[PDB]
């Protein structure tokens, strides 16, 4: 989802804000040599602002199948968007 | 090591008390009676060593 | 037939000592299905009566012509010397393994195969022919009253047959006697073989006692 | 409230000299020294038993 | 009422044993109504007569402290011990759990550093499990836990009840080593039942039971009172002062093994039933008080349950361990009577021996293993009614929680971890995790 | 320290007690598997019993003790059931155990001790 | 003397009591470890 | 009422379980007072349940059920007595103390009618324990209403 | 060996060879009939 | 000489003549060979006297071919059970 | 970037029993020698 908003605000012409801090007191998004993470962190590493994590935010598809059953797209019905539905291409 | 060849002892010395008090086969016995790892004749030679 | 080929089937890649009680159980009572299967199958081909799904006696009568109206009259009847007083309903539920129908006669014969004949003979004698014979004395009623043009005749016919299958020849002289009694010689090594080879030695008191509350 | 209350009553001291009394009464109910005299005193010889 | 017959009976089966009862009816009398420090107070003086009756306080003969190079609150409650235990931990976690608490130490201070003071505890303890392995095996199953304890005289005659002298002691003893399996199940055919009647009526605790309000109990405490032979050291009576010269001097010479290690482990491990930790709850716990006048609410009697059943086996444990030790066609019989789900019996002690070798290295197929550990896995499964006042929800910690607010009698109590610490744990719980 | 014993024979006798038996589950036919298999293989007609070692033929009656309790009674039914069982399928003459008593090594050994053979005829 | 583990003592040969005329098997009782009850007139329990 | 509820009142009746051995429960082998026979003097003998259980298996030849036991002991006269010993129990409750027939027809009695008694539980007859309350607050508030 | 076993897997290893000769020493017509190659 | 004592008594109980090895299982010829590897390199160069010792061995005293241990990594059981599976025997003439 | 890989798993570290045991093994017996030294020169008063 970063990667997706990055590429949008790319073609949109701006970047993420990164602020880079020793501790947050609050919840903020930042970013750790493991990935992306929530929470308040205590280690100095960068944190994207405008980022708020809201948990209020909380069928029938079909899917295509490509690289011999590597790739799956899935869509909700035949005039849908075709998106990535699943890979097996992870670490 | 101490305490085993002291309970062997002890118990050759309970046992051959006993055969003495009553008619037994001392040596019969004593090549009959086993001990942890050890014939009763082979520590009675142990004790003797 | 096919389940004795299954049951093999499991059975030769199971190691000796290997099963547990449970197993064992229910490996058995299959065993003793299939043998049961195979002389039902020895009867169904003697009589050549391709009846495949056993039928109720109310559905017997029913192809025997009985009309339904004095059968449901009669269901609520009660059996007098029936052991534990059971309805004649429930009588007309089960569902014999095999049945004939001859005119106004019909052929009723419960088969079970066991050493004591005698034993299995009288079992089956006291659970089917009291209400097969109430049964009788009530269609012959129906007759003398006059619902039905012709009376009913009415046999039950009990055949144990051992488990070496010496005396099925004299009590159902067939002309396929040997195919089946290799057969069910066949059941008793693989039953024996699993009763006390498969079986594990630190289980052998948990199958005698599960054995014995199950068929004892 | 209670304990401190209470441990300066002229009850809980009676109390104690009771469970005394008793105590000796019960040594003494025992199958040797029921059929013989006894004799015993407490709180500075003032309760003789 | 139990507050008050605590006091005039008197079990006299020795020291651990009436300050165990004299414990167990306290927290009973909690349970009805009483307040905490009621049951403190009256725990505390049921303390003191059982200490002054047996000498076990320090200023006259029976003081540990003279007799074993260990402080008074570190001896093991069978021996000169101080049943001085705050209400709370007897109520909930248990009235031997002193004992486990004393053990858990004695191993942890083993470890880390090998000092002489612990394993000087850890050879007493080995020195009770010495002498509790020379009498009746089915008295550790059931009643108070125990690592160990001493046995006392029963000062009454076996004449008194007609069908006592029927089966010899030694008889009784062969027949219970012979057939375990009627430890934990009741045998239905006569042939075995009488002779487990017979068993049964020489029980010390029967046999107690059935004298209570009986002269003879006088005896018994006139024999503790004169400190005269009243224990058992090997096969003869001995007296307290004896006993604990004998557990000196075994401990004093008691070299620790990898194997008495692991059944002391067994000993402090967790247990067949899920049990709540209450002493890192208790250890753990804060109150707070709130300026809030009392409201006397009503009365609403609430299933306070401490100890379950694992759910993962579908038969009793009893009723498993009983057909594992069955042998005989007739004690099979009676396990597959007694046991509601007979064909997952097998599946039942497969899971039992899996989980016992994924928390332990002891073994469960030998006979002996299953033998020593079974009584100290499998605990009883009673359930109790508490008295509780308001909206007390029927579980464990809202009992607890409750008695915790309940220890002021003017002053609102809060309790300041509100959520749930519930600590509902047994052998498999752990293998269901991984 | 000093005891004395003047009646042995009572002091035993004041310690025989009944239903103390450790009875085994037995397998009515794989005791007469094993009692084929041993008769087959090994001469019992050889040495007398009378002059076999007491500490060995305890333990053989030991090891022996109930077996026929389920097969003298009934013999041919559970002879025709092992040849039943014995020619329609293969049977190893060693996974099969009659009681749970029962020790392969020990009693094969056990029986080789008491009636020694030729292991010339095994190898060659 | 104290502390006699009579329990450890195992048999591995015949063992023979003789007592007025009366030939007696130990071997049974060491296997038991009966060994002590016999030893000082102890009671017991046997299988007939 | 008790109409509408048949099939419980029977499922209720039959898991009494009157088919088990009579003294393999718990209940019949306590320490519950229980009057013995009748002495050589014409007294009867104040005794305990778990050796009047003993007696019984000692002179009988199995251990037989409840309604076995009853039809067993279905001649034998009923005997009661008063406890030589108060209490004696903490189970003991009550003054009188009667013969092992006349337990086993109180046992039978008992048995079936507490089955017939648990399932209107809900409303008349308040069960202490666990639903005590509920019978007793569910009149007060249809009198209230 | 592993790597002579993980590739070929079709002709016995030199070991079989040399038991089937020993087999024949003892006792002849009791052999392993062999018709695959050697290593 | 272990080695031939297992050798003779592997070729006396079982009957290797009767299927093909180019048809048997590798994995079964797998372990086979393992159980089996170098057991030629220390008797075929040198047979005769270790035959002689051997049944001067087997003659004299009794052995029990069930404790024969021919290497360090031999197990009786094992190689016993994959015999067996390998070439299947009639067991009514163990019983018959 | 090896000090920051260091600080993530401490972070996030959870205690094993088999890693306790290899620590309260090697403190207790593999470095004794060491330990029995620290405490000679600690132990120890010197007066001028």
């Amino acid at each position: 989802m970063m990667d997706e908003v990055s590429k949008e605000l790319i073609k949109c012409g701006m970047r993420f804000n990164t602020e880079q801090v020793q501790g947050v007191r609050h919840m903020v998004l930042f970013k750790t040599e493991s990935g992306f993470e929530w929470g308040k962190p205590n280690i100095p590493c960068i944190v994207y602002k405008n980022c708020v994590l809201r948990t209020s935010l909380r069928h029938k598809f079909m899917i295509t199948i490509k690289d011999d059953g590597l790739r799956a797209i899935a869509q909700h019905d035949e005039d849908s968007p075709r998106f990535l539905l699943a890979h097996a291409f992870h670490t | 090591g101490q305490q085993k060849d002291l309970a062997a002892l002890k118990l050759c010395i309970e046992v051959w008390r006993w055969c003495k008090a009553n008619s037994a086969p001392y040596r019969d016995w004593f090549q009959a009676l086993w001990f942890e790892d050890k014939t009763f004749s082979e520590w009675l030679d142990r004790f003797c060593r | 037939m096919d389940k004795y080929r299954e049951i093999h089937n499991k059975l030769k890649e199971f190691s000796p000592g290997t099963l547990t009680a449970v197993e064992c159980i229910d490996y058995l009572d299959r065993l003793y299905a299939v043998r049961h299967d195979i002389v039902d199958q020895m009867i169904k081909h003697d009589w050549s009566d391709n009846k495949d799904s056993e039928e109720a006696i109310g559905k017997v009568l029913l192809f025997a012509g009985v009309p339904s109206n004095i059968i449901t009259a009669l269901e609520k009847k009660i059996i007098p010397n029936h052991p534990t007083g059971k309805s004649l309903k429930a009588f007309f539920k089960m569902t014999p393994d095999n049945y004939k129908i001859s005119g106004t006669t019909i052929e009723f014969v419960e088969v079970t195969v066991t050493a004591d004949v005698d034993k299995g003979i009288r079992e089956k004698k006291l659970k089917y022919e009291a209400g097969l014979t109430y049964i009788e004395q009530e269609l012959h009623k129906f007759f003398l009253k006059g619902e039905i043009p012709q009376p009913y005749k009415i046999t039950f016919n009990v055949v144990a047959v051992r488990t070496d299958g010496s005396n099925i020849t004299t009590q159902w002289p067939s002309r396929r006697n040997d195919g089946v009694v290799q057969y069910m010689r066949l059941v008793q090594a693989e039953i024996s073989y699993v009763r006390e080879h498969l079986i594990k030695t630190e289980e052998r008191a948990a199958l005698e006692a599960m054995f014995n509350l199950k068929f004892n | 409230y209670l304990i401190d209350v209470l441990k300066k009553t002229t009850a809980w001291h009676i109390g104690h000299l009771i469970r005394d009394i008793t105590e000796s009464l019960i040594a003494h109910s025992g199958l040797k020294r029921s059929k013989y005299w006894s004799l015993h005193s407490y709180n500075n010889g003032n309760v003789i038993l | 009422k139990i507050l008050l017959g605590s006091l005039s009976d008197l079990p006299g089966l020795g020291y651990f044993d009436d300050l165990a009862a004299a414990q167990s009816r306290c927290v009973k009398a909690l349970d009805l109504g009483a307040s905490p420090q009621v049951a403190q107070l009256a725990v505390a003086l049921c303390t003191s007569k059982v200490e002054r009756l047996y000498g076990t306080a320090p200023g006259m003969v029976n003081h540990p402290a003279a007799y074993l190079q260990v402080k008074h609150t570190d001896t093991p409650i069978p021996l000169g011990g101080n049943g001085a235990m705050s209400i709370m931990e007897l109520a909930t976690a248990g009235i031997g759990m002193s004992d486990k608490n004393l053990l858990k130490r004695a191993l942890l201070g083993y470890s880390h550093k090998r000092q002489k003071s612990m394993l000087y505890i850890l050879g007493l303890f080995k020195f009770l499990m010495k002498l509790s392995d020379e009498t009746f095996q089915h008295e550790r199953l059931g009643q108070f836990s125990f690592i160990g304890k001493v046995q006392w005289k029963i000062f009454t005659p076996k004449s008194e009840f007609e069908f006592a002298d029927m089966y010899t002691s030694k008889f009784l003893e062969l027949w219970s080593s012979q057939h375990v399996t009627y430890d934990y199940i009741i045998p239905k055919g006569r042939d075995n039942l009488l002779i487990y009647l017979v068993r049964k009526l020489n029980d010390p605790s029967i046999v107690t039971a059935m004298t209570m309000q009986s002269p003879l109990q006088l005896r018994f405490r006139m024999q503790a009172k004169q400190h005269m032979k009243v224990c058992r050291l090997d096969g003869e009576w001995v007296t307290f002062r004896e006993v604990l010269a004998a557990a000196n001097s075994f401990a004093e010479n008691y070299s620790a093994t990898s194997q008495d290690m692991d059944l002391f482990q067994t000993l402090t491990s967790c247990t067949f039933s899920k049990e709540y930790a209450w002493k890192d709850f208790l250890n753990g716990i804060h109150c707070d008080v709130i300026p809030t006048k009392q409201v006397q609410r009503a009365k609403v009697a609430r299933t306070f349950t401490v100890r379950e059943k694992d759910q993962i086996i579908q038969n009793s444990i009893p009723a498993v361990i009983g057909y594992k030790f069955a042998v005989t066609v007739e004690e099979m019989s009676d396990v597959l009577d007694t046991a509601k789900f007979p064909d997952s019996l097998s599946v039942d002690l497969k899971t039992m021996k899996d989980g016992v070798y994924r928390e332990l290295g002891l073994d469960i197929s030998l006979p002996d293993v299953m033998k020593r550990i079974a009584p100290m896995l499998y605990k009883s499964s009673k359930s109790r009614v508490v008295i509780v006042q308001g909206n007390v929800e029927g579980t464990a910690e809202a009992i607890c929680r409750y008695w915790l607010k309940s220890m002021s009698l003017v002053k609102t109590i809060r309790v300041k971890p509100h959520k749930e610490v519930l600590q509902a744990v047994s052998i498999f719980n752990r293998k269901e995790d991984i | 320290g000093i005891v004395k014993i003047l009646e042995p024979v009572r002091l035993i006798k004041s310690w025989v007690s009944r239903g103390l038996s450790i009875e085994k589950v037995y397998s009515p036919v794989n005791i007469i598997l094993m009692s084929r298999y041993i008769s087959k293989t090994f001469n019992l007609s050889t040495k007398q019993v009378s002059l076999l070692d007491p500490y060995d033929l305890t333990e053989l009656e030991s090891i022996v003790r109930g077996w026929g309790e389920c097969v003298i009674d009934q013999f041919e039914s559970l002879d025709r059931e092992a040849q039943n069982m014995v020619v329609n399928k293969g049977i190893c003459p060693e996974d099969v155990i009659p009681d749970s008593l029962f020790s392969f090594r020990h009693t094969m050994v056990l029986l080789r001790r008491l009636f020694p053979q030729d292991s010339i005829s095994s190898f060659y | 003397i104290r502390d006699i583990r009579y329990q450890a003592v195992d048999a591995v040969s015949n063992v023979w009591f003789i007592h007025k005329g009366v030939k007696l098997y130990l071997n049974p009782i060491i296997s038991s470890g009966l060994l002590e009850n016999f030893m000082k007139n102890l009671p017991a329990a046997i299988p007939p | 009422v008790l109409a509408t509820k048949s099939s419980v009142v029977a499922n209720s009746i039959l898991s009494k379980n009157w088919e088990e051995p009579y003294f393999s429960q718990t209940r019949n082998i306590s320490l519950k007072g229980m009057s013995g026979q009748v002495q050589e003097d014409g007294h009867l003998s104040s005794s305990v349940t778990i050796i009047e259980a003993i007696r019984y298996l000692s002179n009988s030849r199995h251990n037989p059920s409840l309604l076995k036991l009853y039809e067993e002991t279905r001649e034998q006269k009923a005997m009661a007595r008063i406890v030589r010993k108060y209490q004696r129990t903490e189970a003991d409750r009550g003054f009188f103390i009667t013969t092992l027939p006349t337990r086993c027809r109180l046992e039978i009695i008992e048995d079936y009618y507490d089955a017939i008694a648990k399932n209107i539980s809900e409303e008349y007859i308040s069960y202490g324990g666990e639903k005590k309350i509920l019978a007793i607050q569910g009149a007060l508030e249809k009198a209230l209403r | 060996a592993a790597y002579s076993l993980i590739m070929n897997r079709a002709k016995i290893s030199v070991d079989l060879f040399m038991f089937n000769d020993l087999l024949k020493l003892i006792n002849p017509r009791n052999t392993l009939d062999l018709s695959g190659l050697e290593t």
